């Protein structure tokens, strides 16, 4: 078991995870911080997001006004003083982010352009084009490379977090393309592995947004906040799920009413049968599709035979962002000394039930730095641990492998898969019922089962990607159990949830205005608790 | 892995030349080629137009002479150069190519200046 | 309705049993909108699970996807079938040394990427003062060259660097004369040593090969040629500094 | 140690047959040979018209074997495809922003053909009508 020394480390390599990366750097120069990521930094999914991302910026805006903005969409859900925060801190990373070379749009005078996006009263989603999410992700990343401390690890696939004695000491990980195991030690570790789009049998997330770390902490007794909350996108097309913008529609372009409209449709035999799940954009015109949708149309003509001037494209809602994540305080940091959980993988509880367009992104920039800074700080405060029971623990890891390579039984991961996404798509959807939703944690809890018949017939070890889906739909299948039963209990309707059933079809201030726990015991039942919001100058009503 | 401290390569100075002859025998070579290689030996002119007399007394006038050496030489340059370049592509082996090619450039230069040099 | 079947050929490879790659054959059902990363999923899944291959954004913004169809250098995710019917051969990234299946060692390009410092510098204006003033025109200056996916394609594809791995480039160059162009930036001399190597722009014969492939029309033959204009007229002040 | 084993396909001198952009290339960077044959012929007619006034009629009567006629041909037809090409690739070594637009090859190029074209003319002209 090779032994890698390093200050802090850093799990995922995305906009939030290399925010954290540079500021530890910046934060500590004689640093030695450990940057891995299953896949090389400028794949991360970050690199797929299209809008802009925000921040104050006009002079009739203000914070009072963003702020304000935030928690009317979390459904009051949000931990006011981190919104505070966030709001405060959105136009000083987007600055840096400017001054690091990000090719923000501009204004014919010269300056930063900014665009009205998430349907927010006044504009403040800065932007690059409508390849927003590439340029912040690859400035970023880019602008990483001039610092020695940050040592990369580039296709290292982690298996688990030390952890001894409530406190973070380090983590193993997977040389892919060597098939060995890796041994990293550090006494704070910073989390920020992406959502878990993919759980969905249609979603948008990139093929590793799997929400391995999400269900990485879970292991460790650590909860997942609000994880009840899905945000489905508009437009999704077959199987790809492949987005289709929302700018289109602001100007002519052609929502639980039609959500839910097409939704019961398929129950009295209204619904218009097409090959998926028309938007006509044929009116639409060169110049606006092509300045704000290059990408919409080339996945469209490809996928579907379809060009985006010239028919229309077949679609149906699909899973976009995981709001919940691992639970973290206003530093980040989570229950377990050592160990912050910055990016979407997170629940800084800055989006309470519902994320507001382009405040995502502007997130990462923003917790990510915060996220670096107090792990540098807690980092030198740590103090040695007991060897024997660290170094007892990766074994554990070895070990639990082996156990999992030598699994027989005959399933095939790949339809386990499948059928996982499937039951997500329909208990977990737009509109839950206690009925379905049921359903769907008796098929969830069913497949957990079955995941311990599954084999992994390859046994190769240079670059084995058989193994690791594997590993993958394992986190997969755990986080995807929390989801479930966090919104069969939530028995109200809130921002991302929305129920059908007598008595929860509203929001209830009363009696749900907290958040929600997801814990998964070694007996393998998932339980949840519930924690109270953070008021500060805006109360519900 | 990659050469922290890399040599300044030289090849701007041919690329240069290269890139004036190549630019000269786009835009000059075809007319040229289409009087002295065809419309001349088919004799497809008016009187004596392509005539050894009126055609020396073209060459001796100094726009004559200068014309002359850049039409010959400049496309020798962007020529020779690519057929030097041509043994990489095909990786072909060639004893000091580089000379060779350069080299047998550098020749008619002087040779082509000698030409017009004199009359 | 009913649905076509495709037979498709794959160059697999693996190093621990194979001593060379050699080809495969599998059978797989497919519509017009059926895409061939969609088809490598297929085949995993249900006709050999030890196939290997990089993916994830599945819309071609990620650039994992470089792989070689029919000797051309594309990106899966945006390749399909329906125009493959008369024979598929796909094989592992084009002048690059296969590791495993079409998962390619990487290593030289980021190398490359990273040798050009790839980021602005010597620009002492910090987040306080404000973003820097950038007008559309200065901004074109260099917004093309800035698309990059990082795919892998141009180099699959410039003969000059299949001759000359030495070569840092195509891309990488790019990537620099992107950053030269940026108004903002001032580390110009920081990024020329590399740039004027044997293996910098003067590797390049100008082919114009790799600006027909990318997937994203980022056009590097320009940059580059761009880059040599940019190099010769630095080979001459430095002809003339006895300073 | 390690369990890789990286297969390096093999380029070899032949590596330009197979795609036909390769091969267009080739003609491309192979146009240099008829441009240097013609600029040796040049030199034997710059020599040769020096040389003597006899010894340019079995100059001309050189030119004037069927052979050397064809080649000329050939050398004419490389000379265009030379020029056609070098005037498609040549704008690619400027930047230049019109109205926060890098214009592309299209305006440079139509330009480039025009001079081409006025040249000939002139050349022509100057060279019969006197
Ligand atoms: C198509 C699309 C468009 C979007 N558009 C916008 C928008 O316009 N504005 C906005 O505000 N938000 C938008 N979002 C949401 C937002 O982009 C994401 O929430 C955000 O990018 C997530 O970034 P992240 O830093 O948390 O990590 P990600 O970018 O998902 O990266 C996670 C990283 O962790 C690594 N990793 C994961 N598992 C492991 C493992 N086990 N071992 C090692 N490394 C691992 C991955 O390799 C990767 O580097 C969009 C999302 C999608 C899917
Ligand atoms: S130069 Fe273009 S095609 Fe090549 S890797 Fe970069 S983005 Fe891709
Ligand atoms: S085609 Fe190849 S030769 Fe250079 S100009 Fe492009 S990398
Ligand atoms: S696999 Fe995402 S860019 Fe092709």
């Amino acid at each position: 078991m090779q032994t890698f020394q390093a200050d802090l480390a850093i799990v995922g390599a995305g906009g939030a995870g290399l925010r954290a990366a540079i500021a530890a750097a910046q934060a500590n120069p004689n640093a030695k911080i450990a940057l891995i990521s299953k896949v090389y930094p400028m794949r991360s999914h970050t690199v797929a997001a299209e809008g802009g991302s925000a921040a104050v910026a006009q002079d009739h805006d203000s914070f009072e006004y963003h702020f304000h903005d935030t928690v009317a969409g979390g459904d009051w859900l949000c931990e006011q003083d981190v919104v505070d925060y966030f709001v405060h801190h959105c136009p000083t990373e987007m600055t840096q982010l400017e001054l690091w070379g990000c090719p923000w749009s501009r204004r014919p005078d010269g300056s930063v352009n900014v665009r009205r996006f998430g349907g927010m009263k006044i504009e403040r989603t800065w932007f690059a084009a409508d390849k927003t999410g590439f340029h912040m992700l690859h400035t970023l990343f880019q602008t990483s490379l001039q610092f020695p401390q940050i040592q990369r690890f580039d296709e290292h696939f982690v298996l688990d977090i030390l952890v001894d004695d409530g406190h973070v000491r380090g983590l193993v990980a997977m040389n892919m393309m060597e098939g060995t195991l890796v041994q990293i030690r550090a006494n704070a570790v910073v989390m920020a592995t992406g959502g878990a789009g993919r759980v969905y049998r249609y979603n948008t997330n990139g093929g590793i947004v799997t929400g391995d770390g999400m269900g990485m902490a879970l292991s460790h007794g650590v909860p997942l906040r609000d994880m009840e909350f899905v945000q489905y996108h508009p437009a999704g097309l077959p199987g790809s799920g492949i987005l289709m913008t929302e700018g289109c529609r602001g100007e002519g372009g052609i929502r639980d009413k039609v959500s839910q409209a097409f939704w019961h449709e398929w129950r009295k035999g209204n619904t218009i049968s097409t090959p998926r799940g028309y938007l006509d954009l044929r009116h639409l015109g060169e110049k606006k599709l092509h300045e704000r949708l290059p990408f919409i149309c080339e996945l469209a003509k490809a996928y579907v035979g379809v060009d985006p001037v010239k028919e229309p494209i077949p679609v149906r809602p699909t899973a976009h962002y995981t709001m919940g994540g691992i639970e973290t305080d206003q530093n980040c940091e989570t229950r377990i000394k050592g160990l912050f959980a910055v990016g979407e993988c997170s629940s800084v509880g800055l989006h309470g039930a519902n994320r507001l367009g382009s405040n995502s992104l502007a997130e990462l920039v923003v917790f990510g730095r915060l996220a670096g800074e107090q792990a540098t700080e807690r980092a030198a405060t740590a103090g040695n641990g007991n060897e024997a029971a660290i170094e007892a623990q990766a074994a554990g890891v070895e070990q639990r492998l082996k156990d999992l390579v030598n699994q027989d039984g005959g399933e095939n991961w790949a339809k386990i898969r499948d059928e996982m996404g499937l039951a997500m798509e329909e208990g977990c959807g737009i509109y839950r019922t206690p009925e379905l939703m049921q359903k769907t944690i008796d098929k969830l809890a069913e497949l957990q089962e079955r995941f311990k018949r599954v084999r992994i017939t390859d046994t190769s070890s240079v670059f084995n990607t058989d193994l690791l889906y594997t590993i993958e739909l394992g986190h997969g299948l755990n986080v995807a159990e929390c989801m479930a039963h966090s919104a069969m209990a939530r028995k109200e309707s809130r921002g991302a949830h929305q129920r059908l059933d007598e008595g929860c079809t509203e929001r209830d201030d009363v009696n749900f205005l907290k958040h929600t726990l997801a814990f998964r015991d070694a007996d393998g039942t998932t339980r949840l608790e519930y924690s109270d919001v953070k008021i500060t100058t805006l109360p519900p009503a | 892995m990659i050469n922290p401290n890399p040599k300044r390569s030289d090849e701007p100075v041919f690329w240069g030349l290269f890139g004036a002859g190549g630019m000269w025998s786009a835009i000059i070579a075809p007319v040229m080629i289409l009087l002295v290689g065809i419309l001349l030996p088919l004799g497809l002119f008016p009187g004596d137009a392509l005539s050894y007399e009126r055609v020396l007394a073209f060459a001796q006038s100094f726009i004559g002479r200068v014309f002359l050496f850049l039409m010959i030489v400049l496309p020798l340059w962007c020529g020779l150069h690519r057929m030097h370049h041509a043994m990489h592509d095909l990786k072909i082996h060639v004893p000091a190519g580089k000379w060779v090619f350069y080299g047998l450039a550098a020749i008619l230069t002087v040779v082509t200046l000698i030409g017009v040099v004199t009359i | 309705a009913e649905m076509k079947n495709l037979k498709i050929e794959v160059v697999r490879y693996n190093p621990e049993v194979d001593t060379a790659p050699h080809s495969a054959f599998y059978e797989v059902p497919y519509d017009a909108t059926t895409s061939l990363l969609d088809a490598l999923g297929y085949i995993k899944d249900n006709l050999a699970p030890d196939l290997s291959y990089r993916w994830s954004c599945r819309m071609a913004i990620c650039g994992s996807c470089g792989m070689m169809v029919n000797n051309v250098p594309k990106l899966a995710c945006k390749t399909f079938l329906r125009d493959y019917t008369d024979g598929m051969k796909v094989e592992a990234l084009a002048n690059f040394p296969i590791e495993r299946d079409l998962v390619v060692d990487m290593t030289h390009f980021i190398e490359s990427l990273e040798a050009i410092k790839p980021y602005i510098i010597g620009n002492s204006r910090t987040a306080d003062q404000g973003t820097n003033i950038q007008t559309p025109a200065q901004m074109a200056k260099y917004h093309q060259f800035s698309g990059c996916i990082n795919c892998g394609l141009c180099y699959a594809a410039c003969p000059q660097f299949g001759l000359n791995p030495e070569f840092i480039g195509p891309a990488a160059i790019t990537l620099a004369h992107r950053y030269n162009e940026d108004s903002r930036d001032h580390g110009k001399k920081e990024r020329m040593a590399q740039l004027n190597s044997q293996n910098g722009v003067w590797s390049c014969t100008f082919v114009g090969y790799c600006s027909e492939v990318c997937p994203k029309h980022v056009d590097p033959a320009a940059a580059i040629q761009q880059g040599k204009v940019e190099s010769s007229k630095d080979f001459l002040i430095a002809t003339l500094k006895p300073r | 140690t390690t369990k890789r084993k990286p297969y390096v396909r093999p380029m070899t001198s032949t590596w330009w047959k197979k795609l036909p952009f390769y091969r267009f290339y080739m003609l491309r960077e192979g146009t240099a040979v008829p441009a240097v044959w013609f600029s040796i012929e040049l030199i034997f007619g710059l020599f040769a018209l020096k040389n003597g006034p006899e010894a340019w009629a079995g100059f001309v009567d050189f030119l004037q074997n069927p052979v050397i006629v064809i080649i000329n041909l050939i050398t004419l037809a490389a000379a265009l495809l030379h020029t056609k090409t070098w005037f498609e690739l040549a704008p690619k070594a400027a930047n230049i922003i019109v109205k926060d637009e890098k214009m592309g090859p299209e305006p440079i190029i139509k330009s480039l053909w025009a001079v081409t074209v006025v040249a000939t003319i002139v050349i022509l002209f100057v060279a019969l009508y006197w």
